């Protein structure tokens, strides 16, 4: 019994290629488009919310998830892969940091953190690489706003603003006629909103589209009152409603 | 293709060739049945006698699991060795920590996902027996009978082995014409003529006829043994019905 | 073990240390070099707990000589106290501790400059003009703040010493049967025999 | 051709052992279906007994979690019983840990999670079953979540799984269409059992007697099966409509 | 951990694993030892494919691994640095529980005894990589040159080279050293060395190191205008 | 043929090839002879040398003084089983104060045997045994098999040639089944036994190998000299 | 506290003529001012023409023999039935008491 | 067993080559370039990014350009992923030194154990190299300006001027020809922009593709600073030496 | 590939049997025994004129009274030397007397199938143990890496081993004095030899009751390679 399996599954052709982690990328390809785009005063990440049938509550999957406070992630590729990534984020962003400094990583840490463990995923033993590509939007105090984007390789770039999956190709051709670097976030959310009625196929509404920004703190999503620095997550998932509210005005 | 290689791989179908050619070798292997009766249980085994060689009755197949669990199998008979010691270390715990003897049920359920827990790697071999077992506990009588797959189900007869048709069709018979029920003393002369009729399949060397039985009334509860006077009646039975 | 003594002069460093080695009631040795030569330009005097002593002491040599041929280049006393350090603070949360205090004598070749470390069995490490460890330091750190001046020579650091040596043959209870007395300096390590 | 023999991704980036999990699942030939009431959900399944030497009463394809959960299966026994254990010890253990009774999601979550590490992981291959679990949530009220090999999960209006499985969806979408609304409006489970069946037997074109049907039955603090004679009455009640 | 048995044997009765390290050192760059009646002589060839190089800093090939023993090597580098790494601990341990440094035969079969190890442990492959140890053992005047490879067997040579090319120039040392009378000098030592490389290297540049090894601790490398002589003089007596 | 790489593989039709090719090094080994009465039990083997300048493979051990086996296959392998049959027979001395009975001495190799042919990475024993003794329910032969099978005989013998001293034990059973309270006639019995399986070759005096347990007999053997009287 | 030593009293005498050796030993076996036994055995024939008996503490001494006697029957198996010779056996004596130095056997033991 | 699917990485070929460290230096030539340039009052760290995206971030951005410590940095070619597991670890090692003997580590032992890492992981373990080649440059008071490059065999090296990654055969020939030895800082950092300049696969060499890094005596008096271009002064140092 | 510990379908371990292709492509080595000793012989073969032959060690001591020739892959004999060493002094130690002969075999071929997937492969050296004990005498044991070994009156190794074994099937007899049997020694190490025998290429050793195991100088064996030839040339 026990874990044989001790050796690389990942490894170099003759041809120099990482086989597992191209072929990872090949199933991010497949996977349903997500973008975001970076404001002056926040950053917005969007995706589609394929459903796999019409009976399935698609509201109970979330395929935009809180890390921290002030961070938030998106992703385009196999969802099961990227669930236990945001588990173990969530939790690295803690033991590897809060627990240490009394408070959140900045973006660019976090980010650091979960590209770890992808890469391992493409080294360590008896493994395959992950096959999910993130996008990860945040806020700190000493960086600002900013947008990563982390692949099954655990390389992580920065962007202004970008789109990953299905659609991708021409999704980012769009993005980079309508971005300018003097966009307010309203405007931010109006060209993500654009963007993505151009991969979406079927129905686009609140229901099918999923959304979330990186904006101004939220005290009355704090859930308490008394102390002046703790001014509530700069992280909000838009509603339904909200989406529906800016898609009339379109 | 390639899927029939490694213990634990799916074949395209969604099937592990692997357990399914250990089941060759149970079919390969000599037959057992079990009988469930009115207020307990009756296992039979066939033996084959090689050679003239062999000490009859001293080449026990039968086993015992805690004092109130009889276990049968067919095919490889040392896997089948290897699974009863296993039945005897989850027995003795579950009586340590809960005090009671293990009931039948539980008792299954313990050698199906240790079963199961031998298809999960390909660092392990899937055994090479089906195994037929049960007893007496708090709710009654129960008969199992436990495939190298881990599948296992609940029984009112049950055999395996060369000659599982024959005794199968044997045993239809019997839980069709008994639906009030059948006695344990009934029950052990059935056993002696589905081995001797389950013969026919196996009839080149001639065989030594094992029966064990755990019974409420009879056996107070316990796993004993047939023998003596009990047994030669039950073995002459079953010559006069070949005849 | 008990009296080691080290003064910092101009241009060298002098270490003095004890000839006795005693158990119960019988002197078993009057001839004992309590030191060992680190690298051509450090040597560590050392006292305390039987055993431990010169096992600390030729573990550490073990280790800097490892540290020269593996770089083919000579630590500086700086460098060498340090790491002394690190040994004795991780020791002392161990299960058992080496319960050694230790003198690092050493002439840094890149400053041209002596440099004297005391270094007790916790792993506290200081750098002074002159040092002792154990009973000694009662007599001899008051006698040097008196007569000691930071630009005397070698020959005046070995009548400093003789000072001390004098005052603890008259003061001290235990017959510490004299001192080995080696110098350090740019020259590398030699040893008085007349003493 | 390794890359269809353990969990790593092929050339055009697919798990062909997960994919061959999923085949397995209707290796049983079995369907089953869920549904939810007001104060209830419902969930039913076939109960196929071919061989006369079988004890029928052993035979089950439901299982019975905790208190409050309830879970049915799609494939081999195995598989599922070893599913099973390791939800019960799961459960059990959260309790204890976390003072409160493991919701109906956060169960699926976790046996989604461990499928998941049974993709990436080599030396352990996947379990070759579909899990649905139900309850009646003490927070979000009757609840259906399914799990698969993939490690994939989602909550349900209503759900079906087997060989026939799309006829039953189709059913299913076509009534909820209809009467505008996220559930059956009904008050006692007793008639949402009867709509569960009543459906099943439109959408698989087969009647059903006491024991080709296996059913189970969450409320608020309790889930259980229903014997052969509960199923019965429930099979009356319909036919004499 | 991981266990896989990488070197085992073949229906022929060899293993590849451990033939197949020979090779690397075949590739490797040419090294060569002569020993002479009070010294003994390390010459190594550097490749002249490299330029712009920075010779202050570049790993010299051959390596001290105590005050009075040597080691040179042919084969993988990066290999080469793990044996002499474990030999260097292995004097400093000798010298602290014998109260003296190792032989240089001593020394010796402990890096083959590594290189043993290798050849049979399971989840490692064998050094691609052989050494030249030389030196004098402690208050001794006899010169002692050793051989080892990635099987494991070590044995003395009076004169002996490994690497590329070694082939041509043991051909050249067989017939050129007289066992009766080896070179009597230090001299005499270096120049049959430098003869022995300039068979194979190209020119006589900054391609040779040499470095000399006397009793008594007493080693010391050669610099570019020292061996440059040498190379000077072997030319012009070669024109005849 | 591609079911044959590991112990772990099932062919198609339910066989272990790994197991079968251990249990072919049993029949390239040397003929060893068992056989018992009520009161004594026997082992005949017939040792192999290399050439005229070797010795005679020794093919009987002891295990205790009531207990003991002979080997045919490989002898380092034998050496591992009756290793641990010797530390099972002595656990249940010191333990229990009890000699441990040779069917539960059966029971434990199989057991042992068998975890070598379900698991990854390790091998199936490549050698059989014949265990004799005498414990409280009178004499015992064991025959083993590295599949793991462990069978009670009156007689038997395992090895190169062993049917022809099978046929005639077979033959025999009658007779020397009834030699009680003589052990020379149930060893020359043995002795004939074994030589059923003999081509070109003769018993010589440094050639047999013979052992004995019983009623008032520890487990002995009998080598050189010894063994000149059944010539 | 738990004290894991006891004294069971008794004594023994060895004495070496020129072709003989006796060991003596009284069978009393007492606890305090109690008497246990009044014939306990506790001079063994341990195989070899070797006799032997560990006077003290008796659960030790009987442990230490059971530990001879069965080194002797290993000495035999490993060694081709090798008589062990009484210098051999004393010396296989001090490595099983010295092996438990730090908890030992409380024993004076004769051969 | 799993024996069936080990490619076993850590093995010869019949030549003597070990398949997987070839392989990995095969990576390595498709990476961007990066030129390390030692002058004798100075050293110089340019590197070309990967073929840069115009909604790139590029001033909040490290791809190629890494510090270990204060003293020491290092230039990447290769798998960004790898190589910064690899930096943890020689920053790690550089701060137990510092601890251990109270000065900043010498930079030779710093390049010799994250050589021996990479060595390691080609002789056991069963593991995939490390797809990386570094370029080290730093100074100590020992040797002073040292330019290092280690690769993926675990084999180190030192150099005057040296290239990894794409198109290093054509960069070392240009190197090769306009070095010399007394050069200054300013000279050489117009060597490293030179280069890359005529070895790019791109059109035009443009300040948003590059990362810059010079290792000064800059600072007041007898100190070493390390400067990290900005994007405004690579800009600025593109004009200054008349390539836009 | 294939696993490590694997058997054969004629009921062989594929390892061992090709360690054994091994043995034979290595030197000879010799082995004698007698009433008056036990003599052990062994072909140096030095690859090439440069390597000093007197730092070839073939014959190796293993105690006082044990002694201990190889052949085949010999750096793998060196941890079954350490361990024999260990075995025989661990021995006196516990039993303050010398170790049975057969004895020690025994413990170093019990090291011999600790191989699998413990070391990675078998060993690929073959051993000729020799030595003498109180019970069974002067005594010669062939250890194999199949954890086999046979005691032998001689016994040949390595790659002229049966053309040899022949050979001492015909002069082996059992009152063979020490001195007949090193001279038998030399005569058939030289017969089946590549390069012509003398001092340098070959070498002698004994093991002897009286003053236990000596391996001989070049001078001392020499003369017995000259009185060798003189004798044949006698008749
Ligand atoms: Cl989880
Ligand atoms: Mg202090």
């Amino acid at each position: 019994m026990t874990d044989r399996y001790s050796f690389s599954l990942t490894t170099f052709s003759p041809s120099g290629k990482l086989g597992q982690i191209d072929y990872a990328l090949t199933a991010v390809k497949q996977g349903v488009t997500s973008l975001g785009i970076k404001a002056t005063n926040g950053v917005v990440i969007a995706t589609e919310k394929k459903s796999s049938s019409p009976l399935a509550m698609s509201e109970t999957l979330s395929k935009v998830s809180l890390l921290t406070p002030d961070i938030g992630a998106v992703y385009s590729g196999m969802g099961p892969d990227y669930r236990v990534l945001v588990d173990k984020s969530r939790k690295v962003a803690h033991t590897s940091y809060k627990r240490i400094y009394g408070e959140y990583p900045p973006t660019k840490l976090l980010v650091s953190e979960v590209a770890k463990i992808m890469q391992e995923a493409t080294q360590s033993g008896g493994v395959r690489p992950f096959g999910v590509s993130l996008l990860i939007a945040g806020h700190d105090e000493f960086n600002g706003f900013s947008l990563y984007q982390v692949d099954p390789s655990g390389s992580y770039f920065p962007w202004k603003a970008t789109a990953i999956g299905k659609g991708s190709v021409a999704a980012k051709t769009f993005l980079e006629k309508r971005w300018n670097d003097e966009l307010e976030l309203e405007d931010a959310i109006h060209i993500a909103l654009l963007t993505l009625k151009e991969s979406v196929e079927g129905e686009f509404n609140g229901d099918t589209i999923e959304l979330a920004i990186i904006g101004d703190e939220n005290p009355d999503l704090l859930g308490y009152t008394g102390i002046p620095t703790d001014k509530g997550p700069r992280f909000r998932k838009l509603t339904s409603q909200e989406i529906n509210d800016r898609l009339e005005a379109l | 293709t390639g899927y029939d290689l490694s213990n634990s791989v799916f074949s395209p179908d969604g099937r592990n060739f692997q357990v399914e050619y250990a089941v060759k070798a149970v079919e390969n292997g000599t037959t057992s049945i079990g009988i469930k009766c009115n207020d307990g249980v009756v296992f039979a085994v066939e033996k084959l006698i090689t050679s003239k060689l062999l000490v009859p009755q001293k080449n026990v197949k039968i086993q015992v699991v805690d004092r109130h669990i009889g276990c049968v199998y067919s095919g490889l008979i040392p896997d089948g060795r290897h699974l009863v010691n296993r039945g005897r270390e989850e027995a003795a715990s579950f009586k340590k920590l809960y005090k009671t003897p293990i009931p039948i049920p539980a008792f299954a359920d313990r050698l199906g996902q240790y079963v199961q827990a031998h298809t999960l790697y390909n660092s392990v071999r899937p055994f090479g027996v089906s195994t037929i077992f049960g007893g007496v506990d708090k709710n009654g009588a129960h008969l199992y009978m436990l495939e190298p797959s881990g599948s296992y189900w609940g029984y009112k007869g049950a055999a395996t082995g060369k000659g599982r048709q024959s005794a199968k069709a044997e045993l239809e018979k019997l839980v069709d014409h008994h639906p009030e029920g059948l006695s344990a003393r009934e029950a052990v002369k059935q056993a002696a003529k589905i081995i001797y009729l389950a013969h026919e399949d196996n009839k080149e060397k001639d065989f030594e006829l094992e029966i064990s039985w755990c019974s409420l009334s009879e056996t107070n509860g316990l796993h004993k043994f047939v023998k003596g006077d009990l047994l030669q009646e039950a073995i002459d039975f079953a010559q006069k019905e070949i005849n | 073990m008990d009296i080691i003594l080290g003064i910092r002069v101009q241009d060298s460093v002098i270490l003095a240390s004890s000839k006795a080695v005693t158990r119960g009631i019988s002197v078993l040795k009057d001839s004992d070099d309590k030191t060992r030569q680190l690298s051509p330009h450090t040597l560590m005097s050392f006292a305390g707990e039987a055993g431990d002593t010169v096992q600390f002491a030729e573990y550490i040599q073990a280790n800097i000589q490892l540290y020269s041929i593996r770089e083919d280049y000579e630590l500086s006393p700086q460098a060498v106290s340090s790491f002394v350090r690190q040994e004795l603070a991780k020791s002392i949360r161990s299960r058992r501790p080496y319960q050694v205090n230790v003198l690092i004598g050493g002439y840094d070749k890149k400053k041209n400059k002596p440099e004297l470390y005391q270094i007790d069995y916790l792993g506290t490490k200081v750098e002074l003009p002159y040092g002792a460890h154990g009973y000694s330091g009662f007599y001899t750190f008051s006698l040097l703040d008196h007569h000691y001046r930071p630009d005397m020579t070698t020959e005046e650091g070995l009548d400093l010493l003789k000072l001390c040596v004098q005052e603890l043959e008259k003061r001290m209870p235990m017959d510490f049967k004299g001192v080995i007395v080696k110098i350090v300096d740019k020259d590398g390590i030699r040893q008085v025999d007349d003493f | 051709g390794y890359d269809r023999h353990i969990t790593i991704f092929s050339p055009e980036g697919r798990l062909y052992q997960v994919e061959y999990a999923f085949k397995a699942t209707n290796q049983t030939n079995i369907n089953s279906l869920a549904v939810r009431g007001k104060d209830c959900t419902v969930v039913i399944s076939q109960k196929k007994v071919p061989d006369k030497l079988l004890d029928p009463t052993t035979v089950s394809y439901i299982f019975c979690i905790s208190r409050t959960i309830g879970m049915v299966v799609n494939g081999p026994i195995p598989d599922a019983r070893n599913a099973a254990l390791r939800a019960k010890a799961e459960a059990a253990e959260f309790r204890y840990k976390y003072g409160y009774d493991m919701p109906c999601d956060v169960l699926a979550k976790r046996m989604a999670n461990l499928s998941q590490i049974y993709t990436q992981r080599a030396y352990m291959r996947p379990l070759g079953v579909i899990l649905t679990f139900v309850s009646v949530d003490e927070e979000l009220g009757p609840s259906i979540y399914k799990t698969d090999p993939a490690g994939y999960y989602v909550g349900y209006k209503a759900t079906a799984t087997g060989p026939k499985q799309q006829e039953i969806t189709t059913n299913l979408e076509n009534h909820f269409k209809k009467s505008k609304i996220d559930h059956i409006n009904e008050e006692s489970w007793e008639k949402v059992v009867e709509f569960a069946i009543t459906h099943m037997i439109d959408a698989l074109g087969t009647e059903f007697s006491k024991n080709d049907l296996e059913v189970g039955v969450a409320t608020k603090d309790k889930f259980f099966t229903l014997s052969a004679e509960n199923i019965e009455e429930r099979l009356v009640a319909i036919a004499e409509q | 951990g991981y266990d896989r048995a990488l070197s085992i044997f073949s229906p022929d009765g060899h293993i590849f694993q451990v033939e197949y390290a020979l090779e690397a050192v075949k590739r490797g760059t040419c090294a060569v030892g002569v020993k002479g009646k009070n010294c003994v002589v390390l010459g190594c060839e550097r490749r002249s494919t490299l330029k712009l190089q920075d010779t202050r800093i570049t790993p010299s090939k051959v390596s001290k691994i105590d005050s009075h023993v040597v080691l040179s090597f042919s084969g993988l580098n990066a290999d080469s640095r793990i044996l002499i790494e474990k030999a260097r601990v292995e004097a400093q341990s000798h010298r602290l529980t014998l109260e003296d440094p190792v032989t240089v035969e001593y020394l010796t079969r402990y890096v083959a005894g590594v290189q043993q190890r290798y050849t049979q442990s399971g989840g490692v492959r064998p050094f691609g990589v052989s050494t030249l140890i030389a030196g004098f053992d402690p208050r001794d005047d006899e010169p002692k040159l050793y051989q080892t490879e990635p099987s494991g067997i070590y044995s003395s040579w009076s004169a002996q080279t490994i690497g590329r090319n070694s082939k041509t120039v043991r051909e050249f040392l067989e017939k050129n050293y007289d066992r009766k009378e080896p070179p009597a000098t230090v001299e005499e030592c270096v120049k049959l060395t430098v003869r022995s490389l300039l068979e194979v290297v190209q020119t006589g540049a900054k391609n040779i190191e040499i470095t000399v090894v006397k009793p008594d601790s007493d080693i010391v490398a050669l610099s570019s205008e020292e061996i440059n002589q040498y190379v000077t003089q072997i030319e012009q007596e070669k024109q005849e | 043929n591609n079911y044959d790489g590991d112990t772990v593989t099932f062919s198609p039709t339910g066989r272990l090839f790994q197991v079968e090719y251990a249990l072919e090094a049993i029949k390239q080994g040397s003929v060893t002879v068992g056989l018992r009465s009520n009161t004594h039990a026997v082992l005949v083997a017939l040792k192999r040398n290399a050439d005229e300048l070797s010795s005679y493979q020794k093919k009987i051990i002891k295990c205790d003084e009531h207990m003991g086996l002979s080997l045919a296959g490989l002898a380092p392998d034998a050496r591992v089983l009756s290793n641990y049959l010797r530390q099972q027979c002595n656990y249940s001395s010191l333990v229990f104060n009890r000699k441990l009975a040779v069917e539960r001495a059966g029971h434990l190799l199989c057991d042992k045997a068998q975890k070598n042919t379900q698991s990854y990475g390790g091998r199936p024993y490549g050698v059989g045994l014949l265990i004799i003794g005498y414990d409280k329910s009178g004499a015992h032969l064991l025959e083993f098999q590295p599949s793991g099978n462990v069978t009670e005989l009156y007689g038997t013998a395992i090895g190169a040639r062993s049917q022809g001293a099978k046929t005639y034990l077979e033959r025999t059973l009658d007779t020397f089944i009834k030699i009680d309270g003589n052990p020379d006639e149930l060893i020359k019995a043995g002795v004939e036994a074994i030589s059923q399986s003999l081509r070109d070759e003769s018993l010589t005096v440094d050639n047999l190998s013979i052992a004995i347990v019983g009623k008032d007999t520890p487990f002995t053997i009998y080598d050189g000299e010894a063994v000149a009287k059944y010539i | 506290q738990f004290n894991p030593y006891g004294d069971n009293g008794g004594t023994i005498l060895g004495i070496a003529g020129e072709d003989f050796a006796v060991l003596a030993g009284d069978t009393r076996n007492i606890t305090d001012y109690s008497i246990n036994s009044r014939y306990e055995p506790k001079v063994f024939d341990c195989g070899d023409n070797i006799v032997m008996s560990a006077n003290g503490f008796a659960a030790d001494g009987d442990a230490l023999v059971k530990r001879f006697k069965n080194s002797v029957k290993w000495y035999h198996f490993d060694h081709n039935d090798k008589k062990l010779s009484i210098n051999s056996a004393a010396r296989n004596i001090q490595h099983l008491l010295y092996g438990k130095r730090f908890f030992p056997y409380y024993v004076h033991t004769i051969i | 067993g799993s024996r069936r699917y080990d490619s076993r990485t850590t093995i010869f070929s019949p030549e003597g080559r070990l398949y997987q460290v070839e392989y990995a230096l095969e990576s390595i030539s498709h990476a961007g370039t990066a030129i390390g340039i030692m002058a004798s009052d100075g050293i110089v760290l340019a590197a070309e990014r990967k073929v840069t995206s115009t909604l790139l971030e590029q001033d909040t951005s490290t791809e190629k350009l890494y510090k270990l410590n204060d003293k020491i940095a290092v230039a990447v070619a290769g798998l960004t992923a790898d190589a910064e597991i690899l930096i943890n670890t020689a920053r790690i090692h550089a701060q137990n030194y510092l601890k251990t003997y109270n000065e900043d580590i010498p930079v030779e032992i710093l390049v010799r154990r994250l050589s021996d890492i990479k060595q390691g992981y080609t002789q056991h373990g069963g593991l995939r190299p490390f797809g990386v080649s570094f370029i080290y440059a730093g100074y100590d008071d020992r040797y002073g300006y040292q330019l290092y490059t280690s690769n993926p065999s675990g084999n180190y090296t030192g150099w005057k001027a040296i290239s990894v990654g794409a198109n290093t055969s054509a960069a070392q020939t240009l190197l090769q020809m306009d070095y010399k030895d007394d050069m200054k800082v300013d000279d050489a950092i117009e060597l490293a922009l030179k280069t890359l300049s005529k070895t790019t696969d791109s059109s035009a060499l443009t300040y948003d593709r590059l990362e810059f890094a010079t290792i000064r005596k800059g600072a007041n008096d007898g100190e070493v600073y390390q400067k990290i271009f900005k994007p405004q002064e690579i800009k600025d140092i593109l004009v200054k030496t008349g390539i836009t | 590939d294939r696993g490590v510990s694997t058997f054969s379908p004629e009921g062989r371990l594929f390892q061992v049997e090709y360690s054994l292709e091994a043995i034979k492509l290595g030197s000879t080595a010799i082995g004698i025994a007698t009433k008056e000793g036990v003599v052990l012989g062994v072909e140096k073969r030095a690859t090439s004129p440069l390597l000093e032959s007197d730092s070839i060690e073939k014959i190796v001591e293993i105690d006082r009274h044990i002694g201990c020739a190889m052949s085949g892959l010999t750096a793998d004999a060196r941890s079954m030397i350490e361990h024999a060493r260990t075995a025989a002094v661990t021995h006196n130690l516990y039993y303050d007397e010398d170790i049975n002969v057969e004895s020690l075999t025994q413990s170093v071929c019990d090291l011999a199938l600790r191989f699998g997937e413990l070391m990675s492969r078998p060993f690929g050296v073959a051993l000729l143990i020799a030595g003498h004990d109180a019970d069974d005498g002067y005594q010669l044991f062939h250890a194999e890496p199949s954890g086999t070994f046979y005691r032998y009156n001689a016994k040949a190794i390595g790659s002229g081993s049966e053309g040899a074994q022949a050979e001492l099937l015909n002069e082996w007899h059992s009152s063979l004095t020490l001195k007949e049997a090193e001279l038998l020694v030399l005569k058939i190490l030289k017969q089946v030899m590549e390069e012509k025998l003398d001092e340098n290429n070959a070498q002698l050793s004994c093991i002897t009751k009286q003053d236990g195991f000596k391996i001989y100088d070049n001078e001392k064996t020499a003369e017995l390679i000259k009185e060798l030839k003189e004798k044949e040339a006698a008749e």
